[PDB]
RNA sequence: CUUGGAUUUACUGAAGACUAACUACUGCGAAAGCAUUUACCAAGGACGUUUUCAUUAAUCAAGAACGAAAGUUAGGGGAUCGAAGAUGAUCAGAUACCGUCGUAGUCUUAACCAUAAACUAUGCCGACUAGGGAUCGGUUGUUGUUCUUUUAUUGACGCAAUCGGCACCUUACGAGAAAUCAAAGUCUUUGGGUUCUGGGGGGAGUAUGGUCGCAAGGCUGAAACUUAAAGGAAUUGACGGAAG
């Protein structure tokens, strides 16, 4: 029936990667970022830019033969923040409305079990 | 001035005082 | 009486070679002239021959050790490591 | 300039007979050329599919099994068990405050020399008539739970092969037995095998593969 | 003078507590003093729960939540208005606000 | 536990300290137990336990060296081996 | 003399004629007189025993290790040095080891090594303190002491000699492709100066 | 940094650190501190005690042990962060805050240093004084409770108690300049024992001497001179590039 890939989405506070792989993850079928669709470095992670990045992936997903994608959303993870960026939420909505079908959905933001020192210093970054 | 910096300024001043006495 | 306040065995060097070099010598030359307990006969009669050679006057057992101590830190670590690796492999 | 997806040929994945919905899905690879054979370059891959997909039931939706391909049969991919894991949502859904958490792991080889690290997690159960807020078990008790938890983990894995163990992992026989044997110590809830890791494999036995693939 | 009896933290019968890094500005802050908020949000926005439930190939698929425990320092929390300044008499109250 | 029972035998019962007395006690059959320190030479140990086989005497292998065995007996000197001729108020013979 | 490590004379029996064979080993630390040394494929994992590399588990500390099967020992022979067995690759019969310099090497598993650390370690920790001590050190090694600085010679004697001030004049880093008579200084140096940080 | 394939993807692999969530008005420790498992080692408090010795005690000049971080010396390790330094911005200028790297350091083994808002800014020991409920370890009597196992001599939970704690709520007999305080009460109705410390603000923890330390520095420690104030708690207002 459905030809399942995996839509691996990274949503940072600077960019949004819409990356569709095979079910193994060792074949890149389509990878579109929020920053290839915009002209300002500031909005390159915006929810609107994520919609544009998501829709053209489905266009490439359709022509190859992919008809359904699993969602593996992640944030920056590690020592940095675990909250998903604005792009991942709007890109997730944009995919379902492009005709691409959806199976399992999961968050795979990397989580340390401690961890190394976080950048910024003891007193943080003072703005 | 701040007390911590006044303390540090004296610390660097004492070190100079100690050295200039070493010349004799 | 206490003949020297701090130089100890390095009092044979007088004022030469610098205090830092004399302090490094004192730590190791005390160890290499000390008497250690024999692990074989139990007496405190083990002394250094050349480097790495430690003879016991009583039981005439000679053991290979460190340059200035009968046992070095890394050797004891290896002995426990080998003992551990031995018992796993042979169950 | 080249349209790189021109030489990608799709192969079909097959799950072992220990699993029910054996049609995992499809992949792509550069087609077999003279230099590099697609058969050789596609084995060793790892496929991660939810346990709900390979079993149908929605109760396994929080466990995902990694499937490793070790041999290709023309257009069909023959895989083998590679590991077990929980979903990040589920383990988070289980770790709440005012309750005691106990974890245990152990390394043990199967009947046919499959070295595995099995990870089990359990939590203290709150009584129904309970009044006090916190359900805390003493550290001596949790040592007893963990000590009992490892030996049962060792006993049930070393006595059975991976296929027999995988048939134990589907219904959580070990999870039921861990909770059963810890009843005399402390009431436990949500007793699980939260992870299984393949550490070392022996020489590949293509005969035993087909025995799990027909 | 003394503003609080707890000295702004929750350390009694103790010498030292390992600190935490603020989520926002990565500042070291003691774990007990850090303002901790446990949030459980739906992974998909409430508006998109429908069309993503129509693209689902699985019937009645219970989508997951996102679990996250947040840590803020005093400046992190006050600026983000997670906590607000209270009156001198309202400082004594430590019962949770009744909003949910 | 054994160091306690052995210590009790010292202040209460009969014993001999030293290799020559232990072998001499095994020859006459007056020995009830033989205790050998860990760092006793293997050749001497192996023939101490040969006499015990002939004398029908149990042997206990102390875990410490002749320095620790000596101080258990209340002695300020090394005791490489000892034999208990008469266990006194203690029960070391039935404990071993 | 000339060696910081002690040597152990070990007597073996000749398998084929009635004779005793004396062997000179480098004494591993903890080896004592009268100790039994076992050498072979079936020897147990004990300090001082000689075992093939494949027969040792990972993390085994070994010394006097062979690069080639039957060269009778090449690696880790100075006092306090040893070779760590990093891993095994059994199907091509290979073992990865870590050398005292940090280099990783791949050796045949049939290569042999002596379990333990070379004795005499810590020898460098004590200063020599005296020209006389160095004189006695090299009296039993070779004629390489004392060393005159090349910058202190005349232009005939060294590339660094000459000048109205003692100075090298040109870069002291010399190409690897230089010829004999030119390679005085830092040969084929990838970098110079005080080593800051990790390498 | 990137068409010499960056970022991203999956798997395999190596290093060092750190032990997330559980995690708390919770525990232990003389304090500093202590959070992956297990094994060992030697300690410890509390409770139980119709066991034992009988004043063996409290606080203590002089003198000792330990003592966060940083720093010092010598090896080993050096992933990440990152003083110094270099850098791209911002700015009138910023060699600052922001960004990118980065050396000591961060880790450890041997030794020093002996200081912190080392704070409960509250010496230690002792007795009494007002109510209340939670909670930890022990121990003492008890359930429409589930489980062991089908029940006990299981465990958990539940209800009454007391010991010790870490604390918390109200009140003010009383205290306080007030904030506040169950001790900061039992202090002009002035006396339980004892140690240390202060005598307006600066100069100044400076100079000098001594003493300890490798050094950095620690401990002890003035005077001249100068000044009418410095400061504590709270009230009103004014102001805020704070909240409602
Ligand atoms: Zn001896
Ligand atoms: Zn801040």
């Amino acid at each position: 029936s459905q030809v399942f890939g995996v839509a691996r989405i990274f949503a940072s506070f600077n960019d949004t990667f819409v990356h569709v792989t095979d079910l193994s993850g060792k074949e890149t079928i389509a990878r579109v970022t929020g920053g290839m669709k915009v002209k300002a470095d500031r909005d390159e992670s915006s929810p609107y830019a994520a919609m544009l990045a998501a829709q053209d992936v489905a266009a490439k997903c359709k022509e190859v033969g992919i008809t359904a994608v699993h969602i593996k959303l992640r944030a920056t993870g590690g020592t940095k923040t675990k909250t998903p960026g604005p792009g991942g939420q709007s890109a997730l909505r944009a995919l379902a409305r492009s005709g691409l079908r959806i199976g399992r959905i999961e968050d795979v933001t990397p989580v340390p079990s401690x961890s190394t020192r976080r950048k910024g210093g003891r007193r943080g970054r003072r703005l | 001035m701040r007390d911590k910096w006044r303390k540090k300024r004296v610390r660097r001043l004492k070190r100079k005082r100690r050295k200039v006495r070493a010349r004799s | 009486t206490k003949r020297t306040k701090k130089v100890g065995i390095t009092g044979k060097f007088g004022v030469r070679y610098g205090s830092s070099l004399r302090r490094q010598t004192k730590k190791l030359e005390v160890q290499q002239h000390a008497k250690y307990d024999c692990s074989f006969c139990g007496k405190r009669t083990v002394q250094r021959g050349a480097t790495g050679i430690w003879n016991c006057k009583s039981c005439k057992k000679t053991v290979a050790g460190g340059a200035y101590t009968v046992s070095t830190a890394a050797a004891a670590t290896v002995r426990s490591t080998i003992r551990r690796l031995r018992e796993l492999a042979e169950a | 300039v080249v349209d790189p997806f021109t030489r990608k040929d799709w192969f079909d994945i097959k799950a072992p007979t220990t699993f029910e919905n054996r049609n995992v899905g499809k992949t792509l690879i550069n087609r077999s050329t003279g230099l590099k054979n697609a058969a050789d370059g596609l084995k060793g891959r790892v496929f991660e599919v939810c346990l709900a997909d390979l079993q149908g039931s929605e109760d396994h939706s929080y466990r995902k099994i990694k499937l490793r391909v070790d041999e290709v049969q023309g257009k069909n991919l023959l895989t083998n068990f590679h590991g077990l894991d929980f979903t990040s949502d589920k383990l988070r859904s289980l770790v709440r405050k005012w309750q005691s958490l106990v974890e245990a792991n152990v390394t043990v080889k199967t009947s046919d020399d499959y070295v595995l690290r099995v990870f089990a997690i359990a939590f203290t159960k709150r009584q129904p008539n309970q009044i006090k807020k916190t359900t805390y078990a003493q550290s001596s008790k949790l040592r007893e739970v963990r000590k009992k938890m490892i030996e049962i983990m060792q006993r049930e894995v070393s006595n059975c092969t991976l296929a027999q163990l995988t048939s134990k992992l589907i219904p959580e026989v070990i999870g039921r037995e861990i909770e059963k044997s810890t009843q005399t110590i402390f009431p436990l809830q949500n007793v699980h095998i939260r992870k299984v890791k393949l550490l070392k494999q022996p020489k590949f036995d293509l005969g035993s593969l087909l025995a799990l693939h027909g | 003078p003394k503003k609080r009896a707890s000295n702004g933290r929750n350390k009694k019968g103790r010498g030292h507590v390992k600190p935490v890094r603020c989520l926002n500005c990565a500042r070291c802050v003691p774990k007990d003093k850090a303002i901790k908020r446990v949030t459980i949000r739906n992974m998909v926005e409430a508006a998109a729960v429908r069309d993503l439930s129509e693209a689902s190939v699985y019937a009645e698929y219970a989508l997951p939540k996102l679990y996250n425990k947040l840590h803020y320092c005093v400046s992190c929390a006050i600026h983000a208005r997670i906590v607000r300044v209270r009156s001198r008499t309202d400082r004594k109250i430590r019962t949770p606000p009744q909003r949910k | 536990n054994i160091n306690s029972k052995l210590a009790l035998t010292i202040k209460s019962g009969k014993y001999t300290l030293g290799y020559k007395s232990v072998v001499k006690s095994l020859r006459t059959g007056k020995a009830k137990l033989v205790i050998i320190a860990a760092n006793t030479p293997v050749l001497r140990k192996s023939e101490l336990e040969y006499y015990a086989m002939l004398s029908k005497t149990p042997v206990y292998y102390f875990q410490g060296g002749n320095n620790e065995l000596g101080t258990v007996c209340g002695k300020l000197f090394r005791v490489g081996t000892l034999s208990i001729l008469d266990a006194g108020d203690s029960d070391i013979l039935s404990s071993i | 003399p000339g060696r910081g490590a002690p040597l152990a004379k070990v007597a073996f029996r000749d398998p084929y004629k009635y004779k005793l064979r004396e062997e000179t080993f480098i004494a591993n630390e903890g080896v004592y007189t009268g100790q039994f040394i076992y050498a072979g494929k079936k020897a147990s994992l004990n300090v001082g025993n000689i075992l093939p590399l494949g027969a040792c588990p990972e993390g085994t500390i070994v010394s006097n290790v062979e690069e080639k099967v039957g060269d009778r020992g090449a690696l880790g022979r100075t006092s306090g040095n040893y070779v760590i067995i990093i891993g095994h690759n059994p199907d091509e019969n290979k073992t990865r080891v870590k050398l005292p310099s940090g280099a990783k090497k791949i050796i045949s598993s049939d290569a042999r090594g002596v379990i333990g650390v070379v004795a005499g370690g810590g020898r460098i920790d004590k200063p020599l303190l005296k020209a006389g001590r160095a004189f006695h050190k090299y009296k039993v090694k070779r004629n390489s002491w004392p060393k005159t600085r090349g910058v202190a010679m005349n232009p005939v004697d060294h590339p660094h000699g000459g000048g109205n001030h003692q100075h090298i004049g040109k870069a002291s880093t010399i190409s690897r492709g230089a010829v004999s008579g030119q390679k005085a200084g830092l040969i084929a140096a990838r970098r110079t100066g005080l080593l800051r940080g990790t390498q």
